[PDB]
């Protein structure tokens, strides 16, 4: 079976310039299990890139979270690239923090 | 009241590009403790939780150990079902399987699941008696005859019944203060604008623990489910959970809209109105 | 403790 990603991100805090949060990048209810994920800071990649909670959810399908500790800035813009078999071209979401 | 210890493992093959790639997660209700990934640098038993460094080398070395004849174990299961669903060699597969055990809170087995799947699709379960096997396809009564003939219902009994309760204890006592706590959500609506004179109002839950958790939006006593969108809670993390439900609302009119927030670390209920 | 898995 194929399933194609659906892709959230989100702030820990409600973000306040200049205050440190984490970013996160939540990847779900995908198959096969074979997924790369980056997260960038205006379109540069970031390093410090944690890879935590993987579960599989009652139909099979994965989940894992990507996170990263960041300081939002005014003009800095986040986004979450996801590349997957399910998808012609990589998929990228931005961080919409007025949400 | 109740509580859980599951694994999640994956084995998934890549014929060509090297070995299979093999991890074993786990979860004390809703905390990830343990891993052991394959593609690691140097593979050993990790602790994702800081409460599992009190578990010294005798622990790690074993588990280690067992996660490596898991490893090797599953090589062979993999190749085993191509066979078994006349597959070529070139493909890549997904073998995952959910073992773990659930106990009340007088310390009786509620639940215990050894349930497997190949591709996504159901193959080959323990059923509720703890006794009996469910095939999901013609493949997999392969494995079932295999099984009872082997008496692996019984190990497995013996296991759910015995070693995962021992374990579950041993872990809730060195994590009970992470484990038992219960973080209340932080909640706020956010406003949003859009076409033909029609808001957002969003509902937010923050901080929270463990994830069980029910946001719902109200005109006034009626609960609107089936036009409120809202997303599966999700880790924020830091071990804690968040979650958010809308609702769109004629522009002018958002103050008859209440939100409310069930969850167990709140004496009574929260209620916000933008 | 995570179960020691048998063959398919």
């Amino acid at each position: 079976i194929q399933k194609t990603p659906q892709i959230q991100v989100y702030s820990r805090h409600p973000p306040e310039n200049g205050k440190p949060n984490i970013l996160n990048c939540y990847v779900t209810q995908f198959h096969p299990p074979h997924i790369e994920i980056q997260m960038l800071k205006n379109g540069k990649k970031i390093p410090k890139v944690e890879m935590s909670d993987m579960s599989f959810s009652k139909d099979w399908s994965f989940y894992i979270l990507a996170h990263t500790e960041f300081t939002p800035t005014e003009t800095d813009t986040y986004a979450c690239r996801v590349k997957h078999d399910s998808m012609a071209e990589p998929k990228t979401v931005y961080w919409d923090r007025d949400m | 009241g109740p509580h859980s210890l599951r694994y999640f493992v994956t084995a998934v093959s890549r014929p060509g590009l090297g070995e299979p790639r093999y991890m074993e997660v786990g979860y004390v209700d809703d905390t990830e403790f343990v891993r052991f990934d394959s593609d690691a640098e140097n593979p050993r038993y990790e602790p994702r939780a800081r409460w599992m460094e009190q578990e010294g080398p005798e622990y790690w070395e074993r588990e280690t150990q067992k996660a490596k004849g898991n490893e090797q174990s599953f090589r062979v299961d993999l190749r085993t079902l191509l066979g078994y669903y006349n597959q070529s060699k070139g493909g890549s597969h997904t073998i995952q399987v959910i073992s773990g055990c659930e106990v009340g809170s007088d310390g009786r087995l509620l639940r215990g699941y050894q349930q497997y799947a190949y591709d996504g699709c159901d193959y080959i379960a323990l059923n509720e008696d703890l006794k009996t096997w469910t095939a999901a396809d013609m493949a997999a009564l392969i494995t079932k005859h295999k099984w009872e003939q082997a008496g692996e219902a019984e190990r497995l009994r013996a296991y759910l019944e015995g070693t995962c309760v021992e374990w579950l204890r041993r872990y809730l006592k060195n994590g009970n203060a992470t484990l038992l706590r219960t973080d209340s959500p932080k909640a706020h609506v956010t406003h949003h604008s859009r076409p033909e004179d029609k808001v957002t109002l969003r509902c937010w839950a923050l901080g929270f623990y463990p994830a069980d958790i029910t946001l719902t939006w109200q005109l006034n006593g009626e609960e609107l489910i089936q036009d409120m969108e809202l997303v599966e809670t999700r880790p924020a993390g830091d071990g804690t959970f968040q979650k958010w439900a809308s609702v769109v609302v004629p522009l002018g009119k958002e103050q008859y809209y209440t939100c409310h927030v069930y969850h167990q670390g709140l004496p009574e209920p929260l209620t916000l109105r933008w | 403790s995570i179960i020691n898995f048998e063959k398919l």
